[PDB]
């Protein structure tokens, strides 16, 4: 089969600017390609055929260039409706193969998360469970990492993890974590922390409490 | 009655190009009128043949004409694990011009395509192909409905159903007054014959160089069958379009089909989706009935008429001998939703050999009475066998028996003067419609203009 | 106008079948190729294989020979695709594909069908008011919603009377069931001296609980 | 009574003939003072006219060639003799007609021709079995109709070339069986094989190392190879003395003119003989399938008769080319030919149960009219051909030639020949319209107005130019 490798997987841009993405073949394919595109929770839409010919309907700040085993998608002065999802497929062989796409994504300023830690509930302790959960809020980059320590020491097992699409009107990302103990062993212990380590900030930002005390 | 045979303008290509094989008059969007010329055997870019076209200007003096040039290059596509080919040696671009609007279509019927695919391959046959050209632009779009990607085995395996490996697209072509591409395909499904039409606009639209193929959507594609009235019946070896069912919204197709039947030939009308309106059958086996079909009303009812061209047909004559001499039929439309009947008028051809009916063109009205009038050539005809264009006039009850004129050829003998014909078209703009006549023999095109009536018949 | 309409969001069994239709709307299914895809977010984007409609001939990645079944019925113009022997691994995004112009290309896409394998009953969702320890001037609160089937739910904060300031998270699958959690930004003024409730409706259980977030 | 010489009152020896075939002109100086010059030949002598001065022409037709009508074709070929006499002379006077007599023999054991041309397309396979001994069989039961049997043989498939000819891939090319699963001999359009002869164990040897081709289409090009076995004379070898019969055997429809042109073939046939040394129809891919006209003509011109030997899906389709093509015969063929000795001898006596005389040159004023004895010394007005016959029958034509007026070339002659024969008939007519004294006038005479006039049997003319 045929690998398409595709990059960037994403780039963080502005309106206006002129961006190429490229994709390389593992044997020439004689523009033989197409380009996608994928709107946030959208279907998709055809983008180019036949390495340089436009869909019917696509504006033509859209071009697509290249011959053997490498080509590029560019599209000249960003519209906001481009920070999307797109993709390469080749159809020069059987069976039809797609790049790993690209996600345009919008820059900003860098912006710290902003971190809030919570206990369980008590309806939720009654039932058996405990659940402690971090939010980070409102940040950029989108790189970030969490960590839970249990009485100072790293804890990995019980944690869900969920991340938001960047937010429309500010361009923040957020993330969410949940730590799920049983009743009985959340009780084995007193400190719970959340560490929050991002670009913005040598140092983790961190948020503690402790069991029974407060 | 009324083309001047004295001072005639000559157009000339290559030594053996076969130019004037097939020709049309061509108005530019300023209505300018020039004239198309197809060279079936002009030589391409390996020294081989592969055909060519001419866009002549109108001068009084002729000459040499510029090429509209075309892609001659074979192509070759490696795409969805097969490989895609065109073969343009003796492809004969230029075996049929037409002009409409500002658009002209030349063919090559014998272009050859097959599809490899690991040890197999699909054939390599004649699908043929059109190529389409806006001279003031230089837009160039292609249309070729035959090309397909299966297999042979899977044509094997499936008894040889809808096979149009061996179309020939272009053989013959008429377009719409809208604007719709009509193509003749006689070696379409298995050599029954076949018509593809679509759109000019949307063949523009939907072609791009190198794709080999695609989808026009838009596209209409007749019909296989299993009637064995139908095999090797070269339906498509000619066509024309019309109005034959009253309802001026729709367009009538006309089609020769010379073999039909065991060779008894036979022409048909049909409506826009190929459903059959009327069949008219030959008289005579192997008189080749519907080599040729015009369309025009000559009887200035508003009913359009139509002639049918056998040229081989053979004329009884003394002691029980036949005589083959051609013959041309007139079925003149009746008056509201009724069957075509029998030939209103027979033209039979006086010269052995002469191939009387071989072209059929409609001249509008040549001598401005108010009848439309007809052109028939004889491309061996004449009492020197060097071929003969004769005109009959139209008139209340049909046309004219007689010819009002004969135009003998001014070539050498072999040109073939007379097989391509067009009418209808005042290109030195004096208000009288004038005839070009291609002698593809001789590589030169002939232009009558027509002039004042000395004295009126 | 070209469209190519999916028939509806799918739920079914491990080792269960599936059979996802695919109905040209202004065109007939007959004109071009009609191929398959498959999306799934880590995994990214496969083709499953083609057919020709007109004839039926059929064309497969191997990786998917046995489980796919691509049919089609020029009658209804509709493409299927028929999966077999369901795993969790199945759970993805299907779309149908035809090209434009190019026989081979991939131009027109369906606007995908969602197929999810799981053994997961119908289970209503437990909400968890999430209020914070025990102080600046701007105050968060939560809410999670935990072990429920299928998705969706839909999270507001006083009946959509609070909207701005809100993050609410993707659901993730725990276990065989879902999780999702929601955030909500006032100012110190605002809470508690005013009454902030989670709104959680779960209209496959039918049921739509709400919970008020109280200090500690 | 003042018959219409009399009446008609004609002023000199010429004119008087021309009146009517009865009339009669008296030359004598003597004759009285109102006597007619111009009456019946009885009232001239009569009327006391010199018997050397009547002129009076008699319409005659008397024979220059009677050899006898021949018993045996066998022989010295030819003066074997089927029609007779082979020679007359015809005197008619104006506005006359005479009646003369000609017999038409079919003459036992006359020389036979017979080419077999032969469809090798792939379904032919079979029929090739078959006739492997087709030469030996056929002489045996010819043998018992002539002395002088020469056979031959030529195949055809169809023009080779695109599209109906594969292409593709090149194997196909040296063998379009490859994608079957055997092998074929590359196509070819018309290849003579057999040139006739009287060894008919060459037919049966060259026959058995003859094998089929391939091609796609199912109408074939064998008219391109009945045009060349027709006028490739030296090389089918054709005898000038002997029955021609070409056998044209055939599973399936044929191409026809016209068609050509979807192999981009334009160039009318031009009739004309194309097979070289290596006996291949070197312009089968350059030049179009022959009109059924064409090909009448050149059959007829060679005297050839062609056997139409297909099989029965067909045979309605070339008895319908049959009419077309006069003189044409059709036999219904059997799936792998094992019926064709049979049909090739029932085609001879066909061919042979007929007598059908034509007229060729005929002086357009002279029109002739027959009446046939063909079966029973049996009399048949108002026809001209006879059918029916068995070999060795004789029948008999009577004939009327009719002159109107009296043309100006004195001597012409004309031929009448039964079709498809040798011999024939040859007329030499003589018309006879002036007087014998005509010739010995007197002009510028003394005796008429002093010079101003010519002293011609007789009477006085007036001289040229008044
Ligand atoms: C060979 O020639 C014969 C004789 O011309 C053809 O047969 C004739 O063909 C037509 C075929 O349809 C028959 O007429 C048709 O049916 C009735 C007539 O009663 C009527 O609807 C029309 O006249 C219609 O055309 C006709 O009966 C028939 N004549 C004879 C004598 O059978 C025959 O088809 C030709 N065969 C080939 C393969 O060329
Ligand atoms: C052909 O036969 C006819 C008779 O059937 C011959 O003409 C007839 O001759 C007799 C002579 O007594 C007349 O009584 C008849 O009136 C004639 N028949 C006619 C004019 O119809 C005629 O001689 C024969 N033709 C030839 C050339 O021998
Ligand atoms: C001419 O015809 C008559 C009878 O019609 C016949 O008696 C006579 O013998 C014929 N003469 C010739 C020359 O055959
Ligand atoms: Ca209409
Ligand atoms: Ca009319
Ligand atoms: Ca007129
Ligand atoms: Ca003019
Ligand atoms: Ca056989
Ligand atoms: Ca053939
Ligand atoms: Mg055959």
């Amino acid at each position: 089969d045929i690998l398409m490798t595709q990059s960037p997987s994403s780039m963080s841009v502005s309106l206006g600017d002129t961006v190429s993405i490229t994709c390389h073949a593992s044997q020439g394919i004689s523009s033989n390609i197409g380009w996608l595109q994928q709107k946030p929770g959208k279907s998709f839409m055809g983008l180019i055929y036949y390495g340089t010919n436009l869909v019917d309907g696509v504006p033509s700040r859209f071009s697509g260039s290249g011959s053997g085993a490498d080509y590029s998608l560019t599209i000249s002065s960003l519209d906001s409706e481009d920070f999307a999802d797109y993709y390469c497929v080749q159809y020069a062989q059987l069976p039809y193969t797609f790049g790993g796409g690209t996600k345009l994504e919008i820059k900003r300023a860098d912006a710290a998360p902003t971190v809030s830690i919570f206990p369980p509930s008590s309806e939720q302790l009654t039932s058996g469970g405990a659940s402690v959960v971090c939010f980070l809020n409102n940040f950029y980059p989108k790189d970030i990492n969490v960590k839970w320590k249990i009485d100072g020491s790293e804890r990995q097992n019980g944690v869900l993890n969920s991340w938001t699409d960047q937010d429309s009107k500010d361009s923040t990302y957020s993330m969410s974590s949940t730590l799920t103990l049983t009743k009985d062993e959340y009780e084995r212990h007193n400190s719970y922390t959340c560490e929050a380590t991002h670009k913005t900030s040598t140092s983790p930002i961190v948020k503690s409490f402790n069991r029974n005390e407060c | 009655l009324n083309l001047d045979p004295v001072q005639l303008t000559f157009y000339a290509g290559p030594n053996g190009s076969q130019f004037g094989f097939s020709l049309d008059f061509h108005k530019d969007s300023h209505g300018r009128v020039a004239i198309v010329v197809g060279a079936p055997r002009t030589l391409g870019p390996s020294q081989e043949e592969t055909g060519g076209v001419f866009l002549c200007p109108w001068r009084a003096e002729g000459g040499q004409c510029p090429s509209l040039l075309f892609d001659l290059r074979d192509e070759t596509r490696n795409v969805g694990s097969q490989t895609l080919q065109t073969f343009k040696a003796r492809q004969g671009l230029g075996a049929s011009v037409v002009s409409w609007s500002d658009v002209i279509v030349a063919c090559a019927p014998w272009q050859h395509w097959n599809v490899l695919e690991k040890t197999e391959e699909a054939e390599k046959t004649p699908v043929g192909s059109c190529f389409l050209a806006q001279p003031e632009s230089g837009r160039r779009a292609e249309y070729s409905p035959c090309r397909g990607n299966t297999l042979s085995r899977i044509y094997v395996e499936n008894d040889f159903s809808w096979d149009k490996r061996y179309c020939e697209a272009g053989f013959s072509s008429v377009v719409t007054q809208a604007g719709e591409l009509v193509l003749g395909a006689p070696g379409g499904y298995y050599f029954l014959g076949l018509l593809a039409q679509a759109p000019v606009a949307d063949i523009f639209s939907s072609y791009r160089p190198g794709i080999l193929l695609w989808h026009v959507s838009s596209q209409s594609l007749s019909f296989d069958s299993s009637n064995p009235e139908y095999f090797d019946g070269y339906w498509g070896y000619s066509v024309a379009v019309g109005e034959f069912d009253g309802d001026l919204n729709t367009t009538e197709y006309v089609v020769g089909a010379p073999t039909w039947s065991w060779t008894l030939g036979a022409v048909e009308i049909l409506d826009s989706y190929y459903q059959r309106l009327h069949r008219l059958r030959g008289e005579q086996m192997a008189s080749y009935f519907g080599h040729s079909v015009a369309v025009t009303d000559v009887n200035g009812d508003g009913r359009h008429d139509l002639l049918v061209g056998a040229p081989l047909y053979m004329e009884s004559r003394a002691d029980r001998k036949l005589a083959e001499v051609g013959r041309v039929y007139l079925f003149l439309q009746p008056r509201g939703p009724h069957a075509l009947g029998a030939p209103s008028l027979l033209l039979t051809g006086t010269q052995l050999y002469g191939r009387f009916g071989s072209a059929i063109a409609p001249l509008g009205d040549l001598d401005r009475d108010g009848y439309n009038d007809i052109a028939v050539a004889a491309p061996y005809g004449g009492p020197s066998g060097r071929g003969q264009v004769l005109v009959f006039l139209g008139q209340s009850e049909g046309l004219r028996s007689r010819p009002s004129q004969v135009l003998d050829s001014p070539f050498p003998t072999g040109s073939a003067f007379g097989f391509s014909l067009r009418g209808a078209v005042d290109i030195d703009d004096n208000g009288y419609p004038d005839l070009i006549v291609g002698a593809y023999g001789a590589n030169q095109v002939a232009v009558y203009r027509a002039q004042p009536v000395v004295k009126a018949s | 106008e070209v469209q190519l309409q999916q028939s509806g969001a799918e739920l079914v069994k491990p080792g269960a079948s599936v059979k996802l239709s695919c109905t040209a709307s202004g065109f007939n299914i007959k004109d071009t190729y009609v191929h398959w895809v498959k999306q799934r977010p880590e995994q990214g984007l496969e083709w499953i294989g083609r057919i020709d409609p007109a004839n039926g001939y059929t064309k497969y990645d191997p990786k998917f020979q046995g489980k796919a079944t691509i049919t089609a019925d020029t009658s209804s113009n509709t493409a299927y695709l028929q999966l077999s022997s369901l795993t969790s691994e199945d759970t993805a995004v299907y779309y149908c594909v035809r090209p434009l112009y190019d026989y081979y290309a991939m131009d027109y896409w369906g606007q995908g069908t969602s197929v999810t394998v799981s053994s997961a009953k119908t289970t209503a969702p437990s909400v968890y008011p999430l209020a914070p320890v025990c102080t600046g001037s701007s105050v968060t609160l939560g809410c999670l919603v935990k072990g429920y089937f299928p998705e969706p739910v839909t999270l507001t904060w006083n009946s959509g009377s609070l909207s701005s300031g809100v993050h609410t998270f993707p659901a993730v699958l725990q276990s065989d069931l879902y999780t999702l959690s929601s955030s909500v930004t006032v100012t110190s003024s605002t809470w508690p001296s005013q009454s902030i409730t989670c709104n959680v409706a779960h209209p496959a259980s039918s049921t739509k609980v709400d919970k008020k977030i109280e200090p500690r | 009574g003042p018959n219409i010489c009399t009446t008609r009152g004609v002023s000199s020896c010429q004119q008087c003939l021309a009146v009517s075939p009865m009339c009669a002109w008296c030359s004598d100086e003597a004759l009285p003072l109102g006597s007619p010059r111009c009456d019946l030949k009885e009232n001239l002598l009569k009327d006391n006219c010199a018997p050397e001065s009547i002129e009076f022409p008699v319409s005659e037709a008397r024979v220059l060639e009677d050899r006898p009508l021949s018993d045996k074709g066998s022989g010295d070929s030819s003066q074997v003799t089927q029609v007779s006499p082979q020679r007359i002379a015809l005197r008619l006077r104006p506005d006359d007609s005479k009646n003369f007599s000609i017999q038409v023999r079919q003459v036992e054991d006359y020389p036979v021709d017979i080419y077999y041309l032969m469809d090798l397309s792939y379904s032919m396979k079979d029929d090739l079995w078959s006739i492997q001994n087709l030469g030996t069989k056929l002489a045996t039961q010819m043998r018992k109709l002539t002395s002088n049997l020469r056979i031959g043989f030529g195949a055809f498939v169809d023009k080779p070339v695109s599209p109906y000819m594969y292409i593709s891939p090149p194997e196909a090319l040296e063998n379009p069986c490859y994608d079957m699963k055997t092998t074929c001999l590359p196509m070819f359009g018309y290849k003579h094989v057999l040139t006739l002869t009287d060894q008919v164990t060459r037919f049966n040897e060259e026959v058995k190392k003859q094998s089929v081709s391939r091609n796609r289409d199912a109408p074939e090009g064998g008219f391109d190879a009945i045009m060349q076995a027709t006028v490739c004379d030296e090389k089918i070898g054709w005898r000038n003395d002997a029955s021609h019969l070409l056998v044209f055997t055939t599973d399936a429809k044929t191409h026809i003119a016209l068609d050509g042109r979807l192999a981009g073939i334009v160039q009318p046939n031009d009739g004309q003989c194309h097979v070289g040394s290596d006996n291949h129809y070197s312009a089968s891919t350059t030049m179009d399938y022959p009109s059924l006209g064409l090909m009448t003509e050149k059959l007829s011109q060679k005297n050839i008769n062609l056997i139409f030997a297909v099989t029965e899906n067909v045979v309605n389709l070339y008895q319908n080319y049959s009419e077309l093509i006069p003189g044409t015969t059709v036999g219904v063929l059997s799936m792998d030919s094992s019926n064709v000795l049979q049909l090739i001898v029932d085609a001879y006596g066909k061919i042979r149960s007929k007598v059908e005389l034509e007229v060729r040159d005929l002086p357009e004023e002279l029109s002739l009219s027959f009446n046939a004895t063909c079966l029973n010394n049996e009399v048949i007005p108002g026809l001209k051909s006879c059918m029916g016959l068995k070999i060795g029958d004789t029948v008999s034509f009577s004939i009327e030639a009719k002159v109107r007026g009296c043309p100006q070339e004195k001597e012409k002659s004309f031929t009448i020949k039964p079709v498809g024969f040798k011999d024939s008939l040859i007329v030499q007519v003589t018309f006879d319209c002036d007087c014998a004294c005509q010739a010995q006038a007197e002009p510028n005479s003394h005796r008429c107005n002093n010079g101003n006039g010519t002293f011609e049997c007789g009477v006085c003319r007036c001289g040229p130019g008044w």
